[PDB]
């Protein structure tokens, strides 16, 4: 499995940008979203797509969803971005999502390489 | 010769939810290659249980699995030893059942001990409240990954009103003694509890499960 | 508090196929109102038997029976005095299977003695070659005659091969004490074979079965 | 839940009155509609009247029009009343109370939409 | 249940006629329906019945390839006989009865019979 | 030609039971095959289930199985009827019953292949 | 701070009455504790309409519904997840409306999509001949029953004649994520048309909601 | 003296059944006013069948039918140009065979050109499995519609454990030249296989028509 994130880039604040996590095996990963300005956690979504969960600094305005066709590929939809939200982002796969496991970067196996957005 | 045509067994597990101790005992039969078995379960402590059986119904069986000839059956060509799995489900509200299982043949029988765990499970949710009459139909995604046999289901409870309460599964099972692995493929199950006395101690369960390709 | 929501049974029957003559022991279990039940048969006398064993298992309950609110339930209403009811089945080779049965309650649960008779079925036909695979879904037109209810049925047997072999059945249930006696309509009933041995020596069945006006 | 109890009949004469109750109980807070039927000993049952929940609307068969009235009780919650005037032997049935939450015009007249009903009672006109 | 038959009358020896026996009542039940016929001065002799539901049909040896009996799928409790190829030996006063059941002991058994219709005459010259 | 007439439509509840009727006439000696379909105020008719000109084949729709059931009257030429229990909110829409010579796999859930077209009949489930 | 002191709500409807399909878009906004509430409709699709505005007034709002301490807000907790309800309204003539409904919260504020269906008003009626006036005060009996909650109204419109045109009205509010039911209690509500255009495809409605003990 | 009392024929026949592709070639002679005949049949290509017979028996003839004096034989006067017909079989279990028949006389004799496919048969089903023996006597009913001549047959098949087998058929038969169209009326057909080898790569067949009305 390998993780190519893509959609990055200079915006303005207020603006909208989408990431995207492109996998390149069988099984259906759970996906989720870090930023690092050490890697802070910024969202999740399980490996069906039937649970989805959020830091608070982006609830209402972040969104992650999975695309229906493409495996392994979900979307990191931001919304009303703000000058705290520039950072490093990078999106990482594994099995299952648990509440001990998730927000913690150490336990997710594959990474993709990062995209920088800039929030002007 | 090992497996036959006709397979009874015996299941005992040993169970916590949302903090609530309790142990079942249940005696099945079924025919494993035809994909069909039914079993009656009896609670012998901590009953009568203060949530849903139907969390509990589907870790009472993967030997009894309707195969085509061109699908290696992993599972039957585990025994005499048997095999073990691991399973997660996570509930769309937070709950959680962790399984692990251990499955092997005594006495021309196989022999089934079940360790559950759940939590999280709201209060007033509908596991909690026992609002819940059934899985819906479901199909597992098979497929091998370092060197185990792994699933995936999306299943779907039945609520009182109607509704539906979805839940995730993933599950591993791993043969005891190395056994040739299979290709992708998904597995149709159906679970049906055909009797239940009022306060759920004592219950009976019937699955159809068959492969076929993707 | 007579019929509980959940009522267990024991069931025997003597009976003779064909001059080979057999005994059955079983006992079951269900809820009444929700139409449901279950039971594991035994013969006890007279096994393996020599032909299907689909003529015997529609013998083995119209007490569970989910009905709505506006059709009085007869059988129900009759106990715990009971009712007996008396069957002919004729298939269309000129097999015939005529079944006599007592229902009552003993000590909370039901009590089913059944007298069976099959003649005239051919050697070579899918009875006594066991060549049958269970009963299509069926609809019981039940109706009032002459103080009894009765109860026509149109019934289809599924064949290994492939095809279908058709039975007409003819039931008049009996209330041993006069009990009010409903309007006409039908009864939805499935009959599954759960689970059985080698030589049909153990039998499992379950039966869904549901009221609806015509 | 409710239960509904139903008296009043018995065996009168041609050209008789006769007046059914239907007595609900339990611990409903609805206030249900009801309708009337009767059952003959050798037929199904059929529609001979209905009152609407709030007692606003009254429908009768074509049958039972001008001599059979129906009524609730303003007192009693979920207490209709039948009251049978000019019986003629044809009027002869086992008759059934039944409760169910609205009328239309599709489900009224259908017993089988009905959820409850009484214990019925004979009616045998001479 | 009352059994009306008819269509019976006067044809020649090759002609083709049809019997009809319509019931009538208040009953919920299919009958099994039976076809006899009785020349003057003979008894009530079997020449045919249907199964209460359709499936089976039995025949006389003397009619077996001409004579057919099938239930009517439109009217309830009704049988039609239909005779084909009629020889003068076939002349006979015609009886439909009806009975619950069917049994191979009772079937070709006039006085088994509960419901009987008035007859209707064939008259083959 | 055939001329179809539908009835037995109307408001109903949550759980109710309701029997659609497709009445057909015309100078047509032939039987057609028949297929139920259903459309929502702003949707495209949906397959709801076919019959067999010969009645020996039924199909449903997954959405309306073990609900839903589909049958030839005996009776009458060409009359088909769709007997829905177990109704649900879901299920409200303008039912259509069609006729066409055959059925086929790729042809039978496909409104544009049927011929012939009944006038619709209103099911409301509350 | 979900449900804030003051809440604005968009609104569609999707309707027809007697054959005519109309489409509505609304903008509203209120105050949900003290139970005041406005509205300006838009008749989008199929205006003027031929019917009497006032049998859709009532279809465009119980959050806005002041509550004492001691009844539980069973449709203010239901947020933001919301809640559905469904109606029948029957008026004296045989003229009948039944209304399915979905509320939801988005960005901050309530959104409503009504579907409306009304059959059966006769042509010379007052409804189809424009002949009401607003609706009089009401009161709604509302209770707990099967899960969810329910309300019966017997509500009167007034006749530009002189005289009342009565209609009875059932509901049944049901959460989408279960929440704590109150008791039975009463509702009263004043419906009031505070502005209008010629044709109604304009109008602007004002609404005041308290809960009382019975 | 176009269709004499006796008259014989050829036919060919190229057909695929599940893929199954192969030739047939035949002739056969009958009594076309006493509505009998007689042919023998060779698989010339692609024997020997995997397939049952059955399945083709019927597409080898409606010019050998007796007719009363009051019915019109629309297709004898449909000669020496001939006529077309065109035909479906729906089986009960999904097969699906599709007939098109071109009949010309030529030097005095019939020629029969048909093509036929048949799909969906399921392999273990008793066409694909040669489990069949026989059709059961059958009822055409033929009515004119839409300038030509059509035909509804339910047919069965007889299963060799002794079950039944169900088709229905529908036949548009066109004459090349327009002929009087006939009434409505039916076909009694009776289709025996009067012998055949042991792989059946040689087949006689006898069938008796003869038309009736309603």
């Amino acid at each position: 499995v390998q993780l190519v994130e893509s959609g990055g880039g200079l915006v303005q604040a207020g603006d909208s940008l989408r990431l995207s996590c492109a996998a390149s095996t069988f099984e259906n990963y759970a996906m989720g979203w870090f930023r690092q300005a050490e890697r802070e956690f910024v969202g999740a979504v399980s490996w069906g797509g039937g649970r989805t969960y959020y830091a608070d600094n982006v609830k209402g305005r972040f969104t992650i969803s999975r695309d229906n066709a493409k495996k392994n590929t979900v979307y990191l939809q931001m919304n009303s971005l703000k000058p705290e939200d520039t950072a490093v982002y990078y999106c990482a796969a594994k099995s299952v999502l648990t509440i001990a496991t998730m927000r913690v970067p150490d336990e997710y196996n594959y990474w993709g390489q990062g995209t920088q957005v800039t929030v002007s | 010769a090992i497996i036959k045509e006709f397979m009874r067994f015996k299941v005992h597990m040993e169970g916590s939810v949302n903090g609530h101790e309790f142990e079942i005992e249940g005696e099945g039969e079924g025919r494993p290659y035809e994909g069909t078995q039914t079993a009656k379960l009896k609670v012998t402590k901590g009953g009568p249980l203060p949530f849903a059986w139907d969390i509990l119904s589907p870790q009472f069986s993967k030997a009894y699995v309707k195969h085509p000839a061109d699908i290696p059956d992993y599972l039957k060509l585990s025994f005499p030893e048997g095999f073990k799995w691991e399973r997660v489900m996570n509930f769309e509200d937070g709950g959680v059942v962790t399984v692990t299982q251990d499955s092997s043949l005594q006495d021309g029988e196989f022999i089934y001990k079940v360790k559950l765990r759940g939590t999280n499970f709201p209060s007033d949710g509908p596991v909690m409240q026992k609002k819940t009459m059934g899985w819906e139909a479901s199909s597992e995604r098979m497929y091998p990954e370092d060197g185990a046999l792994k699933g995936e289901i999306k299943q779907r409870l039945k609520l009182k009103d109607g509704g539906h309460y979805d839940a995730e599964v993933k599950t591993t099972y791993k043969a005891k003694k190395p056994v040739q692995l299979p290709g992708a493929y998904n597995v149709n199950i159906k679970l049906d509890i055909t009797s239940h006395n009022e306060d759920y101690t004592i219950v009976e369960q019937y699955e159809r499960a068959e492969g076929r390709h993707s």
